[PDB]
């Protein structure tokens, strides 16, 4: 337990320099080989998949200990080979990079011979070879070996120039070769200015060839090895195990192809140092070091911000654009955040208070290019900022020069950038009080501030005793008030004239009214009368009145309507799949693109994935045939949500175009790019679960004669993992 | 303390005067799905306090509002979030 914190403490705050406490470090460990050597080569391959920030350090450490025992460096090389077949078999890809990646670098400590890298890489490098197997296995493989390049590139051109010529005519041939469908569906903005938001793949191979024509030679990575140029020698090199890249098998898992997220150039920051342009592998590992960093750190928000704000390097940097940048590449990720949204809100304002007085400019900087780029953000992203954005103004008491996005005063409302303001300032009001937000806003601005919260009565001091049910509601008025039953209840709507939709309308509209004063009154009606629910809303047209009516009286408050559709959820008043139908009919017509609706729709279909996962885990304890029968029951009513919602997403979308093609009109209208990117992110949010999916989605959904505007959407999904 | 560490409640406090149920499911709930809100009334007036209580369905919902909610603020004030054995009639006051 004391050499694993000496291990894993090593290169943190110290008096001594690094240099010092490397050397000491690693006599502290040979002492220790002849009784701890195997936890020692434990500690040793455990920080080299955990830890990649700091990779450069423990590479030097174990040259070091190389250098005080040849033997000890051979086992551990001979470990970590075996570490890494291991990774590859339990999928965990990701750690695997990072392994590669330290076996890399030893190269440079002179602890592995040029030559194994050299040879590893081939056979990386012909998995491109392998025929029948999906593009997301021969793109890792690809990965490990071009992202390694920065910490060994130079080593490796100068001992084998030729065979890595030969190796990079294969690498370029087979980029050259792939598909870019997943493209579009990953990219946060689709414009090409200012920044094109390139694949992975494609972006990573501009740098290496810059830095290929560079000469090898990169100006940011710490190199501590350097320090040690008379103890670190060939001498001690060793020669790698063959290494066969484990076959592609039916439980293979590959990571999602990426987008590279780009909103900075050194313009952006003119007095500060020269910031490391996009094709260069010095702004790749800066990123990929403080996304890690993040990685380590994403619970303890303090400790992260220090570290992040602590990163070293070799030369100076506009380290606050570049950890401004990482959060945001992160919060808009899609398919998702590595992370917990709310987390990064949080990160940003712990760096604010770490430096008060250059964070905050950058960050509001940052956020003037967020609005200005809103034209072709995805929709999933936008969704992010708003929420981003208006809890974070409610963090530094809603102030914002408002005046500075004026042009979205007169554009269509139904465009990005107006949009964004509206949706923001409906999300501040949640956090504040209606009049207090209606003040934070420039005059000019009054228009697009959210309506007073205020409910609806169809029956009350202001209606016509001419409505269907009047003197019904009435009565029903006061049978509430005296503290009614629902037999009680149950007797008076017997009187309402006609499945009765008027019992329900009657009903609805009179118990609601009657609450409207909290969350609270509203939910312990919903449990008072909870018989009467389930009664009117037994069949599946009742659950469909039921959200109808309940719209009709709380439209101008998004927020209850959620809270109220979920109650109906969880107390099995509605399902899901009224839910799905509701949101897709003509009630919501006008209401369709905002915000609420699409928060309601997956915080929906959040419960019935947890739902499943719930049964799923009580039979897997028990593990009894009451609950095998439960489970795909309950995958059978999941299935089916996502086959609605799937369906009515085709179904709108098909009218529109034809709609668009009968009228003559174009069908890139604000309404369709909601629409699409809603779609997109009904396979975004939930991947893993639609990959189940797949036969059914081909052959009765999105079928090949389908509107290519809608099937690519399915063809996009179906390539994150082809 | 064998407790605190299996609940789903926090003890909110620190909150304004003026700081609704509404408003904290709408912060609250940007860590998970919320189960209850009880707001703490003033034992007469019935008028809040300045505190709350706040269930969440899972553990991990509650362990990311003590992340990441727990320093933040909400009607201009630093607000605190404590674990809790949870929620008993009456210390609603």
């Amino acid at each position: 337990d004391h050499l694993e914190s000496l291990i894993c403490k090593v290169g943190e705050k110290s008096a001594c320099s690094l240099e010092s406490n490397l050397e000491g470090l690693a006599g502290v460990l040979e002492a220790d080989l002849p009784n701890y050597k195997s936890k020692i080569l434990r500690l040793l391959c455990t920080v080299a998949r955990l830890l990649p920030e700091k990779l450069t350090i423990y590479t030097t450490l174990v040259g070091l200990l190389n250098a005080r025992n040849y033997n000890f460096g051979g086992e551990f090389v001979e470990a970590m080979i075996r570490q890494l077949k291991e990774s590859l078999k339990a999928n965990n890809y990701n750690e695997a990079v990072y392994l590669v990646r330290f076996l890399s670098d030893l190269v440079n400590c002179h602890v592995i011979a040029a030559p194994s890298m050299v040879a590893m890489f081939e056979n990386f490098v012909s998995v491109t070879q392998e025929e029948d197997v999906p593009q997301v296995r021969r793109d890792w493989y690809v990965y490990a070996f071009l992202s390694s390049l920065p910490w060994v590139g130079k080593e490796l051109y100068e001992k084998k120039d030729a065979e890595m010529d030969r190796i990079f005519a294969n690498t370029e041939s087979y980029l050259k070769r792939r598909q870019k469908t997943h493209v579009p569906m990953l990219q946060v903005w689709t414009a090409d200015k200012p920044h094109p938001q390139e694949e992975y793949l494609d972006c990573l191979w501009a740098q290496i060839q810059k830095l290929k024509k560079d000469r090898w030679q990169e100006r940011h990575i710490l190199r501590p090895y350097l320090a040690f140029d008379s103890i670190l020698c060939e001498a001690l090199q060793h020669n790698l195990p063959p290494f066969t890249p484990p076959p592609h098998t039916e439980d293979s898992v590959y990571p999602m192809p990426r987008v590279i997220f780009r909103m900075f150039d050194y313009t952006d920051d003119p007095e500060g140092p020269v910031m490391p342009g996009s094709h260069s592998v010095e702004r790749f590992v800066i990123e990929e070091n403080l996304h890690c960093i993040i990685k380590s750190h994403w619970k303890e928000r303090k400790t992260c911000a220090a570290q992040l704000v602590s990163y070293p390097g070799k030369n100076k940097i506009p380290l606050n654009y570049h950890i401004v940048e990482v959060i945001f590449a992160e919060l808009f990720q899609l398919p998702a955040p590595p992370h917990i949204d709310v987390m990064y809100t949080t990160l940003l304002i712990e760096l604010c208070k770490l430096q008060p007085g250059s964070l905050p400019q950058v960050l509001a900087q940052a956020t003037e290019m967020l609005y200005m780029r809103l034209d072709t953000m995805n929709t999933t992203c936008v969704d992010r900022f708003i929420n981003w954005f208006s809890h974070h103004l409610s963090n530094f008491q809603f102030r914002w020069s408002w005046e500075d996005w004026s042009d979205c005063l007169s554009q269509d409302p139904e465009s990005p950038k107006p949009k964004f303001v509206r949706e923001v300032l409906e999300k501040c009001m949640r956090l504040s009080y209606h009049q207090r937000i209606l003040d934070i806003v420039p005059p000019t601005f009054s228009a697009l501030c959210p309506s007073n919260p205020t409910c609806i009565y169809k029956y009350g001091d202001e209606s016509s005793n001419s409505l269907p049910g009047h003197s019904v509601a009435l009565c029903l008025a006061v049978a509430f008030k005296s503290k009614a039953t629902n037999d009680e209840i149950f007797s008076i709507l017997k009187d309402v004239p006609n499945f009765n939709p008027l019992k329900i309308e009657v009903f609805v509209q009179t118990l609601l009214h009657l609450a409207a004063k909290s969350f609270s009154h509203s939910f312990s009606a919903l449990a008072k009368f909870h018989e009467v629910f389930k009664t009117l809303a037994e069949s599946d047209e009742g659950k469909l009145h039921v959200l109808r009516v309940m719209f009709e009286v709380w439209r101008n408050h998004p927020q209850m309507i959620a809270v109220l559709v979920d109650k109906m959820i969880r107390t099995q008043i509605v399902d899901c799949a009224a839910v799905a139908n509701w949101i897709f009919s003509s009630e919501l017509s006008r209401d369709f693109t905002r915000l609420f609706v699409w928060e309601i729709l997956h915080s929906t279909i959040r419960k019935m994935n947890k739902h499943v996962l719930k049964i799923q885990k009580e039979l897997e304890e028990a593990k009894i045939e009451r609950l095998q029968e439960k489970v795909e029951s309950a995958q059978s009513e999941q299935k089916n949500l996502f086959l609605v919602i799937f369906q009515r997403f085709i179904m709108i979308l098909t009218e529109h175009l034809v709609r668009c093609e009968t009228d003559g009109t174009s069908v890139l209208t604000p309404w369709y790019k909601n629409c699409i990117e809603r779609l997109q992110q009904i396979f975004l949010q939930h991947h893993q679960i639609i990959q189940q999916y797949m036969v059914t989605l081909e052959n009765l959904l999105f079928t090949a004669e389908l509107d290519p505007h809608i099937l690519a959407v399915f063809q996009q999904f179906c390539a994150l993992q082809a | 303390e064998k407790l605190l560490k299996k609940s789903c409640t926090l003890y909110v406090g620190n909150l304004s005067f003026y700081t609704t149920e509404e408003q904290i499911y709408e912060l609250f709930s940007k860590s998970g799905d919320i189960k209850k809100i009880i707001m703490g009334l003033d034992k007469m007036k019935k008028t809040a306090c300045g505190f709350c209580f706040v269930e969440y369905y899972s553990r991990a919902d509650a362990e990311n509002a003590m992340r990441y909610i727990n320093g933040t603020r909400l009607d201009d004030r630093i607000i605190r979030t404590d674990w809790d054995a949870g929620f008993k009639e009456g210390r609603q006051y």
